[PDB]
């Protein structure tokens, strides 16, 4: 649960080029694959288990 | 007077990260190659305005966004001084002679500064890019996208607007982009939908 966010599935660090202002990414079927943890401002990609 | 708009005007439509996709999106945008006036008068907001200015002397202090702009509205005052910005928003040939509910203060904002001020669901959008540019008389051809700068929630009714002390301004339309973001979910290009066949 990241800010509201749930889901399941395994984090790893992202290398996503997240501008300032961007908090999650999303695919083609809308679903969240990447998020910016709320407290350390790390970006995680979120890969299905 | 009036000059071509040519591509400029376009800002990231959300917050969302997107890479190597073309995503379709409809939005209020300055449509390609709009007429956009080149100029001190109060002008309409409409929609939303398109707002670029290219003074070399940091000649812009910044804006005024109301309706009647007198004592019986509310209305945004938007001001740039020595290392600072201040937004406020009160019951407010201006140029300092230019019930108060908003304050806020950050950070401040050849050069070409381009802008995009959008008043809906209660916010005051603020969009802003800064790039250098070799021409004066004109706006510049390519293609660079605004990122948001301040995302303002004051609930308020704007139908005209005022530059505080040459600039350009356009206004945006319901239309319909197809964007281009490239490995690093920069916006590159775009696709007006409804420019041509
Ligand atoms: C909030 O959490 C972030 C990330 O863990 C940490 O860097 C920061 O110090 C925290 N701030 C407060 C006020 O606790
Ligand atoms: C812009 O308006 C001017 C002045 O009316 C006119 O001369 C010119 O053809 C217009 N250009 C475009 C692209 O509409
Ligand atoms: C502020 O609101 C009060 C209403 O209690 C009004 O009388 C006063 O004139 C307002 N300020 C201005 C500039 O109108
Ligand atoms: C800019 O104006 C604000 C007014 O809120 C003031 O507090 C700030 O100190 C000013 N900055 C400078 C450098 O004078
Ligand atoms: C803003 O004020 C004008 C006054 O001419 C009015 O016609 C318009 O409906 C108002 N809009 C809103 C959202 O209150
Ligand atoms: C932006 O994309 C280019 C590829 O055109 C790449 O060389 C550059 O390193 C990327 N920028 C960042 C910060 O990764």
């Amino acid at each position: 649960n990241f800010n509201g966010l749930t889901g399941t599935g395994v984090l790893t660090e992202s290398n996503k080029k997240f501008l300032p202002f961007q908090q999650f990414g999303r695919d083609i079927a809308d679903t969240t694959d990447a998020v910016r943890d709320p407290q350390t401002l790390e970006i995680l990609d979120i890969t299905p288990c | 007077a009036y000059t071509n708009s040519f591509t400029r005007g376009v800002y990231y439509p959300d917050k969302v990260f997107r890479s190597s996709v073309l995503h379709s999106t409809q939005d209020l945008f300055l449509p390609f190659f709009s007429n956009v006036t080149w100029f001190n008068p109060v002008l309409p907001f409409n929609d939303g305005v398109y707002f670029a200015s290219t003074e070399k002397s940091n000649i812009i202090r910044g804006w005024i966004f109301g309706t009647t702009l007198d004592s019986k509205t509310q209305s945004l005052l938007i001001v740039n001084n020595a290392t600072n910005v201040v937004i406020k928003v009160c019951e407010f040939d201006p140029f300092f002679r230019v019930n108060c509910t908003f304050e806020y203060v950050s950070q401040p904002f050849k050069n070409l500064r381009e802008f995009v001020f959008k008043n809906i669901d209660g916010y005051f959008k603020i969009y802003s890019k800064h790039t250098p540019i070799n021409l004066v008389r004109d706006l510049p051809q390519g293609f660079s996208a605004l990122e948001p700068l301040v995302d303002l929630p004051i609930g308020i009714n704007i139908t005209r607007f005022q530059t505080l002390l040459a600039y350009y301004v356009g206004y945006l339309q319901p239309r319909t982009f197809l964007l281009k973001y490239n490995e690093n979910g920069t916006i590159t290009d775009a696709v007006d939908c409804a420019l041509d066949p």
